[PDB]
């Protein structure tokens, strides 16, 4: 158990967010266009938040270019991504030189145990009927039982 | 001495040579079945029938494809059993001829002990004895043992065995 | 005759006609293949009527079940 | 997020010598082959079942 | 209810079989494609002066093109890729007949001859596929026992005392006498005629030792790859160098990829003088060098002609002798790491000059002991010991544009493409993967460090901005089209005038000679009329920007197809994972895009394919071409998966993006290939999406093209699978198409074509077609 | 019968080494005559155009199989084994062109009783097979099915090779008693035994 595995040289350093932002945005862009992330997926919000937490002038001009060049005439998806585009550009202009924030929007899920006719035990993380945001989650947590 | 289950090449050669009443060396493998007995039409078909019984499945157009390639075409599916045809043929060999004292079962353990050749090497020597049929009357068991010695020499020479 | 005298119907017609015909084995491949034909002949003929079977001696694989 | 830096380091919290080797490595200056960091927060969640 | 109740309720499942497609480019309906190209492009360009890549192939550390593309783009093998990989590395072999007593037709384990089903291939082998392909620990088996853990070098020693005497033959004795003078005592042994040799004290001697080298990892062709698999005979593989095998296999595979399974089919459309072979190699037959440098001195048994196998030009030459037998242009360039790109460059002019109409372009280089060691001395390759100290695995030791990159991972193999004249490619109805828009090379400057790259290729963006207030009309295509309409009106009028003038001259000619005289002169009138049209098309559509110092050749080639600098969305970096290269290059392209006024916040997306396959030296650029040709036709930009952390210094280059995962795009328009070899061998090439070319033709010519490509595809598919199951993809030609007798007569005829001979069924020259007036 | 005799005189008389080079030379003649004059036509023929199994599209092969085995006049398969053959060949198409584990579109060959309603169903499920030639493996599997000794011999010569005689002569008697199972219900193609005196 007590074999020394740590070494300074092996250390890996990731610090290059400035590129990753643009990647993450262009992946998002395409994901919306190719009917992967629709206007009813939380992951759109999540990824918008992650992008905003990397805002700078280089990212802003990269959005500006890509969203301006987009052609909403091509398809419904193009219009949708183009609208979310200008919206994101406004958002990431507003939060420029703001401290990037941890912001969880993930659908709170409770546990479910199911038994089919054959008796196959199934565990699923089913979205909570009542709690549907972290805000509400905190409220439920405050109110106790 | 180590045993070896009988091949489809020897069992094919002894079946074809026996039906002809010819020596095992008079009949060359590298020849079509149609070249052998093209003279007569019946003999060709009763050759195919007896080969069909012993080995079960036969290829399409056997008679025009020579014996050697047929040997391995039976060999892959066949599994070193005396089958049905050769079982009746060795039974008529022992019963029709005059080893009045000893039957097939005594013939097996005589080769097996006095030489040292087990089951698969017994079948192989019995196929030598079938192609070299004495035909004429033999005296007694003293001729039969001397014949079984000589048939063990021929098996050993053709296959490439030593005793 | 193959295939004229393979037909159970034709054989039956000739046998009821007060004449000898033989059911040709040449136009069958299976034991039940012959049997179903023969039971078709039997059904069609009249009681105490007789017919033969013709087996081709160039087809040993037909003989071995025939 | 912008400014953030992630350091993935092999480790064995079981090993006595890894502990102080890591601490040193974090607190040692960058020239000498460290990080030159002062740690604000420690989350010692390492555990084996 | 018995078993018969739930026997009919028990349903059959249809397990998939692998169906390996040749993934020809899809040809949209003419309506759709017409809305990509603008209105003026139709009839504008000279199609004889447009270079299209029509079939590409590689042999590398991920076998064939398609498998390399699957592993690159996606990162996992599909069923089709996985079965191919198993076939390439001899895991599985086809077998048609009787197996163990049941008749079987399909895949069997090449070791144990047991049935393997297509579904199961993945689960069974994938593990053995991945651990024996792509960058991995050098496998001594594939380099004549080369173990970098135990590298054998021979040390000079002087012997202190007399040696025990040994048996030596008279020929060995006398050579040892000539060698050592008086320091060896030889004696004839009267019993035998054999000799006894004892070496005297102070004589010269050689002791082999061991040396633990530090380059344990490279990019080797997958374990089990074999020429014979493709269908190369024992004679050819015995006579030639393994590099020649890679070239042969790449060439043939590129021909099947081009829908040309019979290379003589080409001579149905062109003369045997018009098919060049402009491929190259950085080093060439390095195992032959080894042969005549190490094994010659050790006096090991080496073939007599081993010298001839060592020339860089020889591997090309073997192609000609075995597959093509074309008398066209042979030009083998050497461009160290850039070779293939320089090759592509050469091919373009060889077609632009009009000397040839088809060329085989690309590179090839082998990895060997000598090479790996001298590269380790130069400190070019990554020190593998260093990388293990960091706990890096072999596969992630090439990591371009990464902060901690420390040199390139040497690989082996051969990239090939087939470039053709557009008009000729449309005529033959071969698939069109992409257009080489531009292909240029430039040496950097003066200096004293040969390996050190420079900014030479930047010259491709040279254009004078002294006066840029008003946009030139030559950048607007409409102007050029109008001018082309005026010039064709002149050509029309010139043809008319030459028809009356001929009529009036032929009036003097007697009636019996009149027919022949009119034919003879009408031909020349058609020839010149054609020539002028093409000339006009050249001057306005193709080379409009040649003489204009306000347009950069790079901009020019894009404007040729009404593409703006913004449209170049992808640029395939060289990305050798070396400190110098990946900064120098980045800077070079950043300036390139900055000077041409690339719209702000529109960086080119950088792909670093070398992170997967490593650095095959000569072939390097060829592989990128192939990758690029896929990208254009898939919309897929594959990430640099090894780019774990992008280098901080690169951030200044606003016009380059460094993705670390695959992007499915809505369409890529064009792709930049930049290479920087040793010796200041700088080179760039711009490939444009094929779709734009179709814009330049009529709905009719496109339709019959589409039909031809359709039929050719089918034929190619059929031949590919036929050759792949029976190991006969490679079919060494037995003869030349023309007999010895007609050889000279064929060569002298610029109109002789091959025809199907009824008896043979093959394509050969018929004496009726030679200098025939038909 | 006159083509039978011509082949006995010219092709089948030759020794086994020289049959293949004579066969490949004479191919075009032998296909034409087999189409025009024999009961067992040259299988790879679409709209009277002479082709080969290599240059056939799955849909072409299925159709052809339905044309040569399925009887339109009686609206039922001539032999059950033939139906099993065609069914099997559909199963092999499905197995080729599917992209994952799926369920058999033909759960039983009872559903082949309506041929065109099974073809159109399968080739709608797998539209790529309409425009692709037979994968070599599938050709050699299709021949191995043709050689099966547990089915009525197929009523067509699939391929010219060493074994051509067998294809040309096996089970050549039944066609007389059923003209609805011939190319053009034309006796002139079929082999009828007779006595020249009687």
């Amino acid at each position: 158990g007590v074999a020394t595995s740590f070494s300074r040289k092996k250390a890996r350093t990731f610090d290059s967010s400035w590129n990753w932002a643009k990647q993450s945005l262009l992946s998002l862009y395409f994901e919306i266009i190719h009917g992967v992330l629709k206007n009813v997926d939380r992951e759109v919000v999540s990824e918008a938040i992650n992008i905003m937490n990397r805002s700078n002038d280089a990212l802003i001009k990269f959005m500006e270019y890509h969203i301006s060049n987009t052609d909403e005439t091509k398809g419904e998806n193009y219009q949708l991504v183009k609208t979310l585009g200008e919206q994101l550009i406004e958002n990431c202009k507003q939060v420029l030189d703001v401290d990037p924030v941890y912001k969880d929007v993930a659908k709170p899920t409770g546990p479910k145990t199911a038994i089919d006719k054959n008796g196959n035990i199934t565990y699923s993380e089913e979205p909570r009927e009542k709690v549907r945001k972290l805000s509400q989650y905190v409220q439920e947590m405050a109110l106790g039982g | 001495i180590a045993d070896e289950p009988v091949k489809a090449s020897l069992l094919l050669h002894v079946l074809v040579a026996h039906k002809l009443k010819k020596s095992l060396d008079s009949i060359p493998m590298s020849k079509t079945i149609k070249d052998l007995v093209g003279g007569k039409s019946t003999v060709q078909n009763e050759i195919l029938g007896d080969l069909g019984k012993e080995f079960g499945t036969t290829p399409e157009k056997p008679e025009e494809t020579p014996l050697e390639e047929l040997a391995e075409t039976f060999q892959d599916t066949f599994s070193g059993a005396l089958g049905k045809q050769s079982s009746s043929l060795l039974s008529r060999l022992i019963s029709s001829k005059m080893p009045g004292g000893f039957t097939i079962t005594v013939a097996r353990k005589y080769l097996q002990t006095r030489w040292g050749l087990p089951s698969g090497r017994q079948d192989g020597v019995l196929l030598v004895a079938l192609s070299n049929e004495p035909a004429a009357r033999l005296g007694s068991e003293a001729d039969a043992k001397a014949f079984l010695d000589s048939m063990a020499q021929k098996y050993a020479s053709i296959v490439g065995v030593d005793l | 005759m193959t295939p004229c005298t393979v037909s159970p119907d034709f054989v039956a017609a000739t046998t009821n006609a007060g004449y000898t015909i033989e059911l040709a084995g040449g136009g069958y491949f299976s034991a039940a293949g012959m049997t179903a034909a023969i039971d078709s002949v039997v059904s069609q003929i009249e009681k105490g009527s007789t017919f033969g079977i013709n087996l081709i001696y160039v087809n040993p694989f037909m003989l071995q079940w025939g | 997020a912008k400014g953030s830096t992630l350091i993935v380091v092999p480790f064995n919290q079981g090993s006595k010598q890894d502990v102080e080797a890591l601490i040193e490595f974090i607190y040692d200056t960058e020239k000498n082959g460290g990080l030159g960091w002062d740690l604000d927060a420690i989350i010692p969640f390492a555990a084996i079942p | 209810n018995g078993n018969s109740a739930d026997a009919a309720y028990a349903q059959v499942e249809i397990q998939p079989r692998a169906n390996i497609q040749l993934d020809f480019p899809e040809l949209k309906p003419y309506k759709q494609v017409k809305q990509i190209a603008p209105a003026e492009l139709e009839g504008l360009l000279d199609l004889e002066r447009v270079i299209v890549v029509t079939g590409f192939a590689e042999v590398g550390p991920w076998g064939s093109a398609r498998t390399r593309w699957e592993m690159e783009a996606f990162g996992e093998f599909s069923l089709e890729g996985c079965v191919e990989m198993a076939w390439i590395m001899g895991f599985i072999s086809y077998h048609n007949g009787n197996l163990k007593g049941r008749p079987y037709t399909g895949w069997v384990d090449s070791k144990t001859k047991e049935p393997v089903d297509d579904k199961d291939v993945k689960a069974k082998y994938e593990t053995s596929i991945l651990e024996h392909s792509g960058i991995r620990l050098i496998e001594p088996e594939l380099f004549n026992g080369y173990n970098p853990e135990k590298k054998e070098m021979i040390q000079e020693v002087i012997v202190e005392e007399d040696l025990e005497p040994f048996e030596a033959s008279k020929e060995t004795a006398e050579q040892f006498k000539h060698q050592h003078g008086d320091k060896v005592d030889i004696f004839e042994i009267p019993e035998t005629g054999e000799y006894s040799v004892k070496l005297l004290k102070g004589a010269t001697l050689y002791i082999p030792k061991a040396l633990r080298f530090d380059r344990l990892v490279a990019g080797q062709i997958p374990t089990g790859w074999n020429a014979k698999t493709y269908g190369i005979s024992d004679d050819i593989i015995s006579q030639v160098d393994p590099i020649t095998l890679f070239v042969l296999v790449s060439v043939v595979e590129a021909f099947i990829a081009s829908g040309i399974t019979d290379p003589y089919e080409m001579y149905k459309y062109v003369h045997v003088s018009e098919v060049g072979n402009c491929s190259g190699s950085g080093m060439g037959g390095v195992s032959a060098l080894r042969g005549m440098f190490k094994d010659r001195f050790k006096d090991e048994p080496v073939q007599n002609d081993i010298l001839q196998e060592s020339f860089i030009n020889t591997m090309s030459a073997w192609v000609n002798m075995l597959l093509i037998s074309s008398s066209g242009p042979i030009k083998t360039p050497v461009g160290a790491c850039a070779t293939s790109v320089e090759s592509v460059d050469i091919g373009v002019e060889t077609i632009l000059s009009g000397k040839a109409r088809i060329c085989i372009v690309g590179g090839y280089d082998d990895f060997q002991e000598e090479g790996s060691f001298e590269f380790g001395n130069m400190k070019a390759t990554s020190n593998t010991l260093e990388e293990f100290e960091h706990g890096r695995t072999p596969a992630e030791m090439s990591r371009p544009a990464t902060t901690t990159r420390n040199g390139f991972m040497e690989a082996q193999g051969a990239g090939i493409q087939i470039i053709m004249q557009a008009d000729l490619a449309l005529k033959m109805g071969v698939p069109i993967y992409g257009i080489v828009a531009m292909a240029a090379t430039a040496t950097d400057k003066i200096g004293r460090s040969v390996p050190a790259p420079g900014k030479g290729i930047l010259t491709t963006a040279r254009e004078h901005h002294s006066s840029v207030k008003y946009a030139s009309p030559n950048l607007n295509m409409k102007y050029r089209k109008r001018q082309l309409v005026t010039r064709e009106a002149q050509i029309k009028d010139w043809v008319e005038n030459e028809l009356e003038a001929l009529k009036l001259e032929a009036e003097e000619i007697p009636s019996e000679d009149q027919n022949e005289f009119l034919l003879e002169r009408t031909r020349e009138i058609h020839n010149e009329a054609e020539s002028q049209l093409r000339a006009a098309q050249q001057q306005w559509g193709n080379d409009f920007y040649k003489r204009d110092p306000r347009i950069a050749p790079l901009r020019g080639a894009l404007a040729t197809y009404g593409l703006t600098i913004d449209d170049l969305g992808v640029a395939s970096f060289h990305g050798t994972s070396t400190k110098a290269n990946d900064k120098n290059e980045s800077a070079t392209i950043n300036e390139m895009m900055k000077h041409l006024g690339r719209s702000e916040g529109n960086p080119v997306i950088g792909v670093f394919q070398k992170f997967l396959t490593g650095h095959p030296k000569g072939a390097a650029g060829a592989w990128m071409m192939n990758g690029a040709l896929q990208i254009l036709n898939s919309g897929i930009i594959p990430g640099n998966r090894n780019a774990d952390n992008v280098d901080k210094i690169l951030e200044q280059f606003e016009y380059v993006l460094y993705p670390s995962k695959t992007l499915k795009t809505d369409g890529v328009r064009a792709v930049s290939i930049t290479s920087f070899g040793f010796g200041q061998k700088g080179g760039q090439a711009i490939v444009v999406h094929p779709d734009y070319l179709y814009g330049a033709i009529t709905e009719d010519r496109y339709n019959e093209y589409v039909a031809k490509v359709s039929a050719r595809e089918k034929s190619a598919y059929k031949f590919f699978h036929n050759g792949m199951i029976y190991n006969k993809l490679f079919v060494s030609k037995e003869h030349a198409p023309y007999t010895d007798e007609l050889e000279e007569d064929v060569y002298l005829d610029p109109l002789a074509r091959v025809s199907k001979d009824k008896k043979s069924g093959s394509l050969t020259f018929n004496s009726k077609n030679i200098q025939s007036k038909d | 019968v006159m083509l039978w005799k011509e082949f006995d005189e010219t092709i089948f008389n030759l020794p086994k080494n020289k049959l293949v080079p004579t066969l490949e030379a004479k191919r075009d003649y032998i296909i034409s005559r087999l189409n025009a004059d024999f009961q067992k036509p040259w299988f790879a023929t679409v709209n009277g155009q002479a082709r080969d199994l290599a240059t056939m599209t799955y849909e072409e092969v299925a159709k052809r199989l339905v044309e040569l085995m399925f009887i339109r006049s009686t609206n039922s398969w001539f032999d059950v084994t033939w139906r099993t053959f065609t069914g099997d060949f559909l199963r092999r198409v499905e197995e080729r062109f599917t992209k994952s584990k799926t369920l058999s579109l033909i759960q039983s060959y009872s559903l082949l009783d309506k041929p065109d309603e099974a073809i159109e169903k399968v080739f709608n499920a797998y539209p790529a097979a309409r425009e692709q030639f037979l994968n070599a493996q599938d050709i050699d599997h299709f021949l191995s099915m043709c050689q099966n000794p547990m089915q009525k011999p197929v009523p067509f010569v699939p391929v010219l090779d060493r074994r051509f005689e067998i294809f040309f002569k096996k089970d050549s008697l039944w066609q007389s008693e059923h003209l609805e199972a011939v190319v053009d219900q034309d006796v002139q193609r079929t082999c009828i035994l007779h006595g020249p005196v009687a």
